[PDB]
């Protein structure tokens, strides 16, 4: 009993596009069927609701925006994004509902953004230190989504702290990769963050010193 | 010249299940229509196709009462061109209807302190009704490839569930009583008049 969510991506502002879900376990067509999306970091907004009699009923945040359509030998709920804006990046979910009995099966989902945002690079600086020390790597001014921060290659996991990216006035995400160690050992070890940035094809190996 | 025995739909001690609707089958009499609506005892008295005071001097062939027992909220629903479980699932109106309708709270008559689950609706159906379809079908429904073979459990679900009504629910989740008055046409002789 699945559902398998498909077709998230990057949209331009006003562009549009359409979301799949996938399903086996329960018949689309005979079950009442959710549309529920999550911005990053907030809660669950309810987005489109479907009958198995074909009635559909729509949030005003996306009313005439956003089409709910389904598909029954294909056993796929679908949802169709015109106009999109920036308020509408978030996680997508289909789900059953069963009313009363609530929604007892839901999908991961797929991953909406919406930016007029190009690609960039994420450029990373070092944050240089001066009982216990603490030196960092600061990944600044990427997009889209995401960035992988390891430290030594690996090696050194103790100790690190990858903070969640924050989205800058530009469009442009950033984020800080730290690590504390004893203060003696600035001398011996060399230290190097690991940074890579699949969608730029971008990876670098920078020296904290 | 016998006068229309519309006391006997409207003061009816116990009312019907909205999935299973009644239909009195009005005529061969006169009705003062007007005595209805002035009665003022109606939270929703809305016609359509047809003005109500006006609805004196007119004649139909047959008038079907039809009434049954719902929420408040979902007295919207009993209109022309409605979505909405009971709109889609247990009474239909045509987008050309040319009736009306009427309802009133029946909080008092219609809800018990432990719990009155005597009036029902249809929450699963694989399609919606057609116009003045009534569905007494108790057949457990199916919502997976897996066929159910009248066992409830997981994708087979019985149809139909209970209106909760207390007499501390919220005014929408109270019990509306609703008398749907359907006319008809000539062509054919009339016996309903004013
Ligand atoms: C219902 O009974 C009351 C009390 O006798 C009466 O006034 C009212 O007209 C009756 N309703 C109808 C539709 O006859």
């Amino acid at each position: 009993v699945q559902l398998v969510e498909s077709g998230g991506g990057l949209v331009q502002p006003g562009g549009s596009l359409r979301l799949s879900c996938a399903a086996s376990g329960i018949t689309v067509s005979s079950n009442y069927m959710n549309w529920v999306r999550q911005a990053p970091g907030k809660g669950l907004e309810w987005v489109s609701l479907i009958y198995s009699g074909g009635s559909t009923y729509y949030a005003d945040s996306v009313k005439g925006r956003f089409t709910i359509s389904r598909d029954n030998s294909k056993n796929t709920l679908y949802l169709q994004m015109n106009s999109l804006r920036a308020e509408d990046t978030a996680v997508y979910h289909c789900a059953r509902d069963l009313v009363v009995y609530g929604m007892d099966v839901w999908g991961q989902g797929t991953t909406v953004t919406v930016s007029s945002a190009s690609t960039k690079g994420p450029s990373v600086f070092p944050l240089a230190p001066s009982g216990t020390a603490a030196l960092g790597c600061l990944v600044k001014d990427y997009f889209p989504e995401p960035v992988t921060v390891s430290w030594n290659s690996g090696a050194l996991t103790s100790g690190v702290h990858t903070f969640p990216a924050v989205l800058q006035s530009s469009g442009l995400y950033s984020l800080s990769s730290v690590v504390t160690v004893p203060s003696s050992s600035l001398g011996t070890q060399t230290y190097i963050c690991n940074v890579n940035h699949k969608p730029s094809n971008t990876k670098v190996d920078k020296k904290v010193e | 010249t016998n006068l229309c025995p519309f006391g006997e739909v409207f003061n009816a001690t116990r009312f019907a299940s909205v999935y299973a609707w009644n239909r009195k089958r009005i005529s061969n009499c006169v009705a003062d229509y007007s005595v209805l609506y002035n009665s003022a005892s109606f939270s929703t008295f809305k016609c359509y196709g047809v003005s109500p005071t006006k609805l004196n001097d007119l004649c139909f062939t047959n008038v079907y009462a039809d009434s049954f027992v719902i929420r408040g909220d979902e007295v919207r629903q009993i209109a022309p061109g409605q979505t909405g479980k009971i709109a889609d699932y247990n009474y239909k109106l045509p987008d050309d209807f040319t009736g009306c309708v009427i309802a009133w709270n029946s909080n008092n008559l219609d809800s018990k302190v432990g719990g009155n689950y005597n009036y029902l609706y249809r929450l699963f159906r694989k399609s919606n009704l057609k116009p003045f379809e009534r569905d007494i079908s108790t057949e457990i429904y199916q919502a997976g490839s897996t066929p159910c073979n009248g066992v409830e459990g997981f994708n087979c679900y019985f149809p139909l569930q209970s209106y909760g009504f207390q007499p501390t629910n919220g005014v929408g989740y109270q019990p509306y009583r609703v008398v749907v008055l359907s006319f008809e046409l000539l062509h054919a002789p009339a016996t309903v008049c004013g």
